[PDB]
């Protein structure tokens, strides 16, 4: 094997699993998902004595049942429910590679509303509702709202987290440093606009999200990481074993 | 986080 020696020894033998997703979404206003998809990557982290044996298992029938579009692996899995098998590297290594699109838990919900008054006011409003169970925390929030190029200043009214109005960027950032599944959050701004050439109108670009979940948005879940070391004295039941899964933002866009 | 695997 030129990915792993043969005379590793640990006393503690622990494997520390990481599901790595990016999901990525474009909403329409009438709330159709016009384009989402999820790519993720599985990251393992062992510490195992010998020359193990893994066998990964994932909810891949494809209750829960995911299904994969497509997957790369890591040349120690050997390729043929069918699942993977492999004699790891030691430390941390890329197992698996992947992408879904079908049946995706979308984190969050955005909920724009814009009103225009006459030519010196824009009225919006914007409501974030978390998808996920309320056990569940995410964290790192950010909402992006874009202004017009015309906007000689911006009010903000949010009762959670903080929103600041970015000149240089044209837009309002509102920041949610964590919050639970099943929730509403919302931001109300009024933005004070100048005078413009009349005949261009304003091409309202989308409210776009930043945010990280502890779940995988595909659904993914590891179902067991079976250890088997036929020489050596420690069976799969003396490994410690360990998953996390990190879900975070990728392209995230809500059209208004 | 990272929890127990089964």
């Amino acid at each position: 094997i030129g990915w792993r020696r043969e005379g590793i020894k640990y006393r503690r033998n622990e494997l520390f699993l990481d599901v790595l997703e990016s999901v990525n979404l474009l909403m329409s206003p009438q709330g159709q998902v016009l384009s989402a998809h999820v790519s993720g990557r599985v990251v393992m982290k062992s510490y195992l004595s010998g020359m193990p044996e893994c066998k990964f298992g994932m909810n891949d029938k494809i209750k829960q049942s995911i299904a994969i579009d497509d997957c790369t692996f890591h040349q120690c899995v050997r390729l043929s429910e069918r699942s993977i098998s492999f004699i790891p590297p030691d430390g941390e290594f890329e197992l698996m590679r992947y992408r879904t699109t079908k049946d995706i838990i979308l984190p969050f919900r955005v909920i724009p509303l814009v009103r225009e008054v006459g030519r010196t006011k824009l009225e919006v409003k914007v409501v974030i509702k978390s998808n996920f169970k309320p056990s569940l925390l995410a964290q790192k929030i950010e909402v992006r709202i874009p202004t017009p190029l015309n906007t000689s200043g911006v009010q903000v009214i949010c009762m959670k987290g903080k929103a600041k109005y970015k000149a240089s960027e044209n837009a309002i950032v509102w920041k949610i440093k964590r919050m639970a599944g099943m929730k509403e959050s919302q931001i109300s701004a009024e933005i004070e606009l100048l005078p413009t050439n009349d005949k261009k109108k304003w091409a309202r670009p989308p409210i776009s999200m930043n945010f990280e979940v502890p779940f995988a948005p595909s659904g993914l879940k590891v179902r067991y990481l079976k250890v088997f070391e036929p020489k050596l004295n420690y069976s799969d039941h003396d490994v410690i074993k360990w998953v996390r899964y990190i879900g975070r933002s990728g392209i995230y866009e809500t059209r208004c | 986080d990272y929890q127990r695997l089964n």
